[PDB]
């Protein structure tokens, strides 16, 4: 957790973070991608 | 462009860190590109339909435009400040966070009070089968009508609001056309607000239905892709998980299964008898490996498993031999000095554990079943550890019985309980195992036609066998489902295999007289049974002396075609048989218009 | 040519990698955030899948992707 | 500071590099040749090991690299 | 800039692609980077010296300057278009290939002509010392001269041209200063054309000597993070490659090596005799495993290696027990069905192969060496292989005898000719073996006091101990070499141990009474020879049972300290005794300058 | 050995291509770069 900077806006261990689910925002990125043939084109 | 809309902090000059995501007071403001819009409008609009029944019954609000939901910002928009800079949008319409709540919870409030009337809508209509697919049919209005009048329970939806359910009604259901006020008649089309849609489901006469054919072979496609059909007879290693193996606990009947059909399990097959003894529990008790062979399960090449050895509704005769009564059944571990099929007599076996007795002697877990006293069902269960056996070169499992005290009477007798029906259920996937060995890659093309009738049946649950098994069945479903590979239609499947077999006979025949032009017509057909064969039993493909299936070249040829075959089914596959399957379907409609005949007759 | 509904997938895809640009940097592989505008290009003309259909599609300045790119 | 000699290391090392350029397009990894001069700047001052000594030795214009370069 | 030049084939333009070797009839131009010329410049610079000895045997060719083979051409210079596009440079110093090709060619045709004359100057030079280490002293040159005018040998090369070798000599002793011209007297200075190298290399009486322990220092830095030192006692899986073991092939003596004492060696304890038979090349002989326990090795942890079985000088007593006379002494494998240590009898061994059997009887192969006759030194030899021995649970490699008829006499001999020294050696180093098993990599910190007195010299050849031996062994020499844990200076070594031990007593002393503040004069004392004992003996930190050095914490520390220590030695390390170091200096060239006293009477 | 065409100056099932050692130019890259501590600065 050691102090980086700036490589990212955010520090990990820095000041007031904060873990906490709410059952409001499910975290998900995109896997579901559609690619098949009739699909994609 | 797309994600969250930046602004340049730094102002004017926008560089790859004069950027910013352009946050506030409202969270931040994520672009809506065309497609997304066409969600939240695709389910605003399937919202908006229930109009009438919103005021009717003073709920909703107004119709929902997902243009109070969103905004007209302008500024660059991307992922991160870098490739943002990419995508200078002006005017571009995005939703800002505390937005992305409403148009959430408000299709969600929304959802459920429609969710409700729509229930009730649906009791109603589908109570008299609006669908028909092949011609029309219709049925007097008044006669329905006065007919659901009945029928509908006391507490529906559709008797408080009528003309109010029907409104909405008659935006889903093409089959019921209001009559127009100024000609009162109705319009021949029929105008529900699913028009294209609903369109586009009709079984469509030319071939079966484009909503079907076209998703049977995505969905095939799928699959071919996902868990990896292609490559299904690929001769090189390939690690367990590459098979996805799960839910894979197979059960059996050792002390029947021989020694050389299945590996995991040797038999003491020795002249006279080998009565043991060992301390357990105090009581000295006498482990038998009576006058047959007693097949016992092997440890190594045993897959760190839950084995859990059933022993119920099979014969327990305590009745002749008093000697077998008194002794409480229990699977034993045996570690044996020589290895077994070597082991002679008791000097030979080095210890005994009793690794899950039964409490209570066989006189207590019997039950009479007519003369023939059986056993109550009950599951003795080791779990056995890879490693729990390390060094130790010879060691079984067996789920004897532990007489409590050996006699003449138990001479002929043999107490392995072997002849229950055993569940072994690998406990860690990712060791699988191959011909007596655990290994952590199989090498599919050298378990086809490999095994025998039955080194396939007396296969151990989740070995490469019934990895390479399990696997053949995905792949046996995507084309007994999307390829026609059940009709003279020499599909794209017996077609892959016809060109090999070819390709094959064609150079047998190569040097020396060639006195055979190969024949084709007779090669179409053995193909055709061949794919056929493997469709029907995907296992085969594993047993050494099935004609074509198992030469080398098909499967790994089957699967490429039908791989290449499900990519271009074009929409219309459905055009197999959709001559017969249209007959059929005006076969209903003319059963169902017979039917629409008595509601209105019964119900003047 | 790169109809709307195209642009949402690679774009869709790419916005998916980009949003790994603080570790690509961190461990010097990667390359910069990968626009979808440096695969394609603004040629125009008349898009169909055969001569005859294709003449009732002229485009202008649409935005395509050559198979060289299309391969990158 | 980056001495004559301390640039012809880094060059020799990212010139060892920069040789295998046919094979990193080839496998899209890399991302581009390595020039030493992206990691370097121009400044000028006095350049020594401490105050006194940094003293006599006025630099015009040399080629430093900065800590958080000679990291990359 | 480096690399070939580059030149804007497209013209004007230069993009990252409109560029192109700049070739030719010429070769390649490439960039001769300022560094680069200080080697062709100090390579042509040691010819030009020959100078006068060049023209005096017409040979040469004029003085070699290295701005006759490069040119001044200006362009992009890099390693690839791409690269070179950042490189322009103007006018600066190429050379082309076929000239990279002359000054190669010259500087070893030139480099040739002088290595020769080079060779005279020398046994004449060095054959008077020109070279002290304190203080001066001289040698009255007549004297000098009108000496070596005899010992040269008549084939020299400094008897034909005097003072066309002393010219070239002048420049590299600054021993001989040449009487100037217009004062005819010397100049006190020496100027020798390698002025300063030659004035960094004199024995500096402040610090023993900068060249000196500047290299010590880079050298032992080499080691360090070469081989991997660094993480010598890491706690975790390392493959055997990162251990670098090669030529390692180390010999015993079993029969001797208790079986507990290295796992790699099982024994036939058993009440009596197990004479079993074996047909050999028709006849039949009988392996004894006579009275004692024959210490046998085991097959199975045994990395496939060339086991050597060499027996000589050991006795062979076929005087007494004719029995043992006739029996062709012979290296033979031993399969046992019960595990060996349980294998009682005859009916137990498996089978016995002659892996290599000593043409000619015991009777022959003896010579007389003051009665007891020994074994005319001969080479029994196996070459085992992992897979040979699979499935296989017991099986032993035995240097047994093989007597051709069992008799009453060799009823107490016992034939295990495993007394002679075997040597074992590792025939595929991927694979090392540890407390009995084979692997593939080592866990360093679990070997370390893990061994005991002898379970270490009774290691075999590339197994974890003996590669954890092989390694601190480097370490051991980075610290003897570099640090000096060899004198009362509480070196970087045993520095890093005393704050072990105090950090460990410390903590072992919070909570109770702490009646003992910890000590430190006798802290560091006892570190000191726990560094200084490691140095020693590399080994001991491997068995169980020594003070310190055993514990976990030091080594992993140890280690990690000699290693920045070495980063950091200065130049002037030799600062070390570079007091009694000195004072022995002058005390050489005080007896040197003895000798030049008789040069200067003897031959006056 | 497939034709490339571009990628690299140079296609290795190329026209005139020639594999040929000669004892005057022993093949090799950079493996001795100096780095120790003093020598690097
Ligand atoms: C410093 O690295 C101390 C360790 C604190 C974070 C390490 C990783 C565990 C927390 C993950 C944060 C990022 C998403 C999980
Ligand atoms: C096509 O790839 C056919 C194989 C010919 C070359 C493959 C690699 C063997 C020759 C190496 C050439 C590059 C340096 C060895």
């Amino acid at each position: 957790g050691n102090v980086q900077t700036s490589v990212n806006t955010y520090n990990i261990t820095g000041d007031g973070n904060s873990f906490t689910p709410t059952s409001d925002m499910t975290s998900t990125a995109a896997p579901a991608i559609d690619l098949k043939p009739g699909v994609l084109n | 462009p797309t994600g969250k809309l930046w602004r340049p902090v730094g102002t004017s000059v926008a560089t790859i860190d004069s950027l910013a995501i352009v946050s506030d007071r409202f969270g931040q403001y994520s672009f809506v590109n065309e497609g997304m819009r066409e969600t939240f409008s695709k389910a605003l609009f399937d919202i908006n339909m229930w109009q009438p029944l919103f005021q009717a019954t003073k709920t909703g609000c107004g119709p929902i435009v997902l243009s109070s939901f969103t905004t007209t910002t302008s500024g660059y928009v991307g992922a991160t400040a870098g490739d943002a800079l990419d995508n200078p949008v002006t005017n571009g319409v995005f939703i800002s966070t505390v937005q992305i709540m409403n148009l959430q919870r408000t299709i969600a409030a929304r959802m459920r009070d429609v969710a409700l009337w729509q229930k009730h809508l649906d009791t109603a209509m589908t109570m008299l089968t609006p669908d028909i697919s092949a011609g029309s049919a219709s049925c007097n209005w008044k006669s329905l009508l006065a007919f659901a009048k009945d029928i509908l329970p006391l507490d529906n939806l559709c008797l408080t609001y009528p003309n109010e359910f029907y409104n909405v009604a008659i935006h889903r259901y093409p089959a019921l056309k209001p009559g127009n006020p100024d000609t009162k008649l109705p319009d021949a089309q029929a105008h529900p607000l699913g028009e294209v849609a609903g369109a586009f489901n009709a079984a469509t006469s030319e071939v079966g239905s484009l909503v079907g054919s076209s998703s049977t072979l995505s969905q095939a496609i799928s699959t071919m892709a996902g868990k990896d059909l292609d490559l299904i007879e690929a001769d090189t290693p390939l690690p367990v998980s590459v098979f996805t193996p799960s839910l894979a606990p197979r059960s059996y009947r050792p002390a029947f299964i021989k020694p050389e059909d299945a590996k995991w399990i040797a038999e003491f097959n020795n002249s006279s008898l080998i009565r043991k003894t060992l301390t357990y529990s105090g009581a000295t008790y006498t482990v038998q490996l009576g006058p047959g062979p007693t097949r016992v399960i092997d440890m190594n090449a045993m897959i760190d498993s839950v084995l859990t050895l059933d022993v119920s509704g099979t014969i327990l005769p305590y009745d002749t031999n008093p000697d077998l009564s008194t002794s409480v059944p229990a699977f034993v571990l045996i570690q044996t000095s020589v290895p077994i099929q070597q082991v002679t007599t008791a000097a030979n076996i080095t210890a005994i554990t009793v690794v899950s007795a039964a409490g209570a002697s066989a006189i207590n877990l019997a039950i009479n079943v007519r003369g023939q006293p059986r056993f109550n069902m009950l599951h003795l269960q080791a779990t056995f550890e890879r490693e729990t056996i390390t060094g130790i070169p010879y060691i079984y499992g067996l789920g004897t019985f532990l007489i409590p005290s050996p006699t003449s009477s138990s001479n002929f007798s043999n107490p392995t309980l072997m002849d229950g029906l055993l569940t072994v259920t690998p406990v860690l996937l990712r060791e699988t195992t191959y011909k007596g060995e655990v290994v952590d890659a199989i090498v599919p093309a050298t378990v086809m036609a490999n095994q025998t009738s039955e080194e396939v049946a007396s296969a151990l649950a989740n070995d490469a066998i019934v990895l390479v098994s399990n696997h053949l069945n995905k792949l046996a479903n995507v084309v007994g489902d999307a390829i026609p590979v059940a009709s003279r239609t020499d599909d794209s499947a017996t077609s892959a295999i016809v060109s090999r077999l070819a390709v094959q006979h064609k150079l047998s025949q190569v040097g020396q007289a060639s006195p055979t032009p190969p024949d084709y017509p007779l090669l179409w057909r053995r193909a055709k049974r061949a794919a056929s064969m493997f469709v029907s039993n995907p296992s085969l493909a594993l047993q050494v002396g099935i004609p074509v299936l198992t030469q080398s070249g098909m499967l790994s040829a089957l699967t490429s075609g039908v791989g290449t075959a499900l990519r271009t089914g074009s929409l219309g596959k459905g055009v197999t048989d959709a001559s017969e399957k249209l007959r059929a379907r005006q076969s209903l409609t003319v059963a169902k218009q017979a039917f629409f005949d008595q509601i209105g007759s019964l119900w003047p």
